Order: C-alpha cells, then structure tokens, then sequence
C-alpha cells in the first residue's frame, strides 16, 4: 500500500495500454496494406 | 470481381482496443487511491 | 505540490493521452470499414 | 459513380489526436517540476 | 538514483512512447488520404470514361 | 483504360519505423521500473 509501490505499479498498467495499442497500430498497416493489394492485382487490371 | 475483405484483422484491432482500455481502468484505479 | 502529487498527476495525463489515442484507433477502424464499404458497394457491381 | 467520401471520421481522428499530443505536453510539464 | 527520481524518468519513457505513437497515427491518416484521392481521382474517372 | 498502380509505402514505411520506436521506448520504461 506504499504510495511509491501504488505509482509504480500504474506505470505498469499504463505501459501494457500502449502495448497493445502497438499491437493495433501493426495491425492497421496490415489491412491498409491489404487494400493497395486489392486495388493493385484487382481493381487496376479491370 | 470478389469483395475485398480483413474483417478478422478489423476485429482483432476491436479486441486488442478493448484490452488497451482495461489496463488504463487499472491504472486510473491505482492513482484514485493516492 | 508534493512530488508523489506531481507524479500522480502526471501519469493521469499520460493515460488520458492514450485514452485519446485509442479513440483515434477506433475511429481509424471505421475509417477502413468506410473504404470496405464503398469498394464492395460501388466499385465492385459497376466493374 | 460518386466519389469517396469519411471526412467527418477523419477530422475527428485528427481532433483526438491532437487531445492527446496536448496531454502528453501537461504530462511532461509536470515532471520538469519535479 | 532516487525512487522518486526512477519513477520520473519511466513516465519519460512511457511518454516518448506515446509520442511515437501519435506520429503513426498521423501517417496512418496520411494513408488513408492517399487511398480516398486514388478512388477520387484515378478509378472514378475510369469507369465513368 | 490504363491505369497507373496506387502508391503510399514511403508513408506506410514512417509507420512501421516509428511503431518500433515506439516499442524501444515502452521497453525502457519498463528497465527503470525494475530498479524500483
């Protein structure tokens, strides 16, 4: 219950929240990616 | 031609969200005690 | 004024930054399903 | 065809991310306090 | 050395991660613009021709 | 009629380069958080 141990311990938890937004961020590059695909092999030649 | 689809990369960005919200739930939890 | 009080606050601000980000990601992701949409619905049928 | 129109969600992903950067900005501030 | 002082210098960290993160995003709506004036201004005028 | 392919893999490329910064800088923070 020490107010050093509570700070670092929402550090912790704050750290894990941007870790999985990095995660979503990685996965934003792969469908943005999957569009140019789309376009570049299906919609451009036809 | 067939319809684009990532609908399960779509959803997974949706769960991963959801996960990033509950860490900061934790967080702002913690610091309301101090 | 006290350093925990500093430290306290500003990791508050800190997760209210990546409460903003994450609003930007949902969004980002109804950006796409926008992009989806119109492909399967006018790009598609027309070509 | 009519062209492609999200300028309403991107002007919103503009706007919260400019939120956060300011967030970050005050964070920062608070630590060159201490 | 100080705890106070580590605890300081993680939220640094933890903020210069967020700032790379708004960066991304920033490109990423970048993207998506480059995908909307594509549809606008390349495929639109080829089915209409 | 031809069509010139769509490009953004420089401004894909920003993105991809500063996520892994992103991850280095999660990652320290965390090393501090160990001597605590």
């Amino acid at each position: 219950r020490s107010d050093i141990e509570k700070l670092k311990e929402a550090i912790r938890d704050t750290n894990k929240a941007v870790q999985s937004v990095q995660s979503s961020i990685g996965n934003l590059i792969v469908a943005i990616k999957s569009v140019q695909d789309y376009v570049n092999k299906e919609i451009v030649p036809s | 031609l067939d319809p684009i689809d990532x609908s399960i990369v779509l959803n997974k960005i949706k769960s991963q969200l959801e996960e990033s919200k509950e860490w900061i739930r934790r967080s702002n939890k913690i610091l309301d005690s101090i």
